[PDB]
């Protein structure tokens, strides 16, 4: 079936340009429209604009219009969208997609999907910091002050995963972001069974493995 | 712009319920109006084209109906994979625009929060910041409200509040509450209290330590 395969995250600073691509495969590249649509965090669609690969002929929302750049290479089957002058309201997710409409089906496709975050911030791992507990006993991990996202959260190297709750980051003032990990355990197994949170930043290399113990 | 508003922004059924989204366009969009379903994590996925027609693959229990400036989607026999993000848009004219999203959760029991409080460690202490962290875990609805007391002065704006996705296994919530102080401010003070209100709990639970 259809793919559409976009290029990696990315981080820009205010004011720079970024480029995302979207790979096609399996239908005729030059007969389909390819749209962009993206999603901050926490919000909505918007919609940036499409170009129809055949003939590199384009369509822009007024509200990017002379910011936005839509081009194609049809040799490898890809369309891409560059974002110019971008500001912290850029950051978004942003999709690719196409529409195969014929006589016995209609269908949409999408891509995965590409992060672009637009921030002064530079690359920083985590600050790991245990949440310690006081018959079932509440104990977490803190990772603070890093950036970009993600961040991945494992407990005793993905042993413990019933009653986990890892929360969704949010981006603390300081330009960088924070989320805490937390899992209820019995409160028998305190001082007989170690808590180990994994805690992991490609973005940095940082690996740290945090014992949780009870203070 | 054509601005599309939908309505309601959050709606609650249950299992096997039926439900109605709505949708005003500011002009005549005709019957170009499309819906879209997204989970979190996961790129849109096409519902409806030309206002009532659906997308090959999607049951017949999503109808969409309505021309003109209104339009609604219908969901009947719910299904937990159901439950997720509704959004109209109308390719009438350009801009494209899409509405400001319907959430729909899975209606359950209610059931109160449990709440443990967490001091700042001593080794993030030694860097200048004190985090103080309130849970709340395992509750619905998802509505809850968190006070942060410190000498009983309560905090304004230097808190933030995070909560999970329903779970897929018993559809509660869990909520964090981080209190986030300068070292300084954090030694001149002694009592850390949160403060817990929720539709499980009759009078308010509170849970506190004393910085020692």
């Amino acid at each position: 079936q259809v793919q559409l395969v976009q290029s990696g995250a990315e981080v820009k600073k205010p004011g720079a340009s970024v480029k995302v691509s979207c790979k096609a495969s399996g239908y005729t590249f030059t007969n389909y429209d390819i749209n962009w649509v993206r999603q901050a965090p926490g919000q909505g669609l918007e919609w940036i604009g499409w170009i129809f690969p055949g003939e590199g002929s384009t369509k822009y929302n007024e509200k990017f219009k002379g910011r936005v750049t839509m081009t194609r290479d049809t040799s490898i089957s890809t369309a891409y969208m560059e974002l110019s002058r971008l500001r912290s309201d850029d950051t978004a997710v942003y999709y690719c997609a196409t529409e195969l409409v014929k006589d016995y089906y209609a269908m949409d496709y999408w891509g995965q999907g590409t992060l672009v975050t637009v921030s002064s911030a530079s690359t920083k791992g985590p600050s790991v910091f245990p949440l310690a507990p006081s018959g079932t006993a509440a104990l977490g991990c803190l990772v603070k002050d890093y950036f970009p996202e993600p961040v991945t959260v494992s407990w005793n190297s993905g042993a413990l995963t019933s009653g986990v709750h890892t929360f969704p980051a949010v981006l603390q003032s300081s330009g960088l972001y924070s989320l805490s990990s937390v899992v209820t355990v019995p409160s028998s197994s305190l001082g007989t069974q170690t808590y180990i949170c994994n805690v992991n930043h490609k973005p940095s290399n940082t690996k740290v493995d945090k014992r949780v113990e009870p203070k | 712009d054509i601005q599309m508003t939908q309505s309601p922004s959050s709606l609650s059924a249950s299992v096997g319920d039926r439900v109605t989204i709505t949708c005003k366009a500011s002009q005549n969009v005709g019957t170009n109006v499309a819906w879209f379903q997204q989970k979190p994590g996961k790129a849109p996925k096409a519902l409806i084209y030309s206002a009532s027609y659906r997308y090959s693959g999607v049951p017949s229990r999503f109808s969409g109906s309505g021309s003109g400036t209104d339009f609604t989607l219908t969901i009947s026999s719910l299904q937990p994979e159901d439950f997720a993000t509704y959004y109209c848009q109308q390719y009438n004219s350009y801009p494209l625009t899409f509405g400001q999203g319907t959430k729909l959760e899975i209606k359950r029991t209610v059931a109160a929060p449990s709440v443990f409080i967490f001091p700042p460690s001593d080794e993030q202490l030694k860097s200048g910041t004190a985090s103080v962290v309130c849970l709340l875990n395992n509750f619905y609805p998802r509505e809850a409200k968190v006070q942060w007391k410190v000498d009983n002065a309560l905090q304004s704006g230097n808190s933030q509040e995070s909560v999970t996705e329903q779970d897929s296994k018993d559809s509660t919530y869990s909520l964090s509450s981080t209190l986030t102080l300068s070292k300084a401010d954090y030694e001149k003070h002694k009592v850390y209290a949160c403060e817990v209100t929720h539709q499980g709990l009759s009078s308010p639970v509170t849970k506190s330590f004393n910085r020692g």
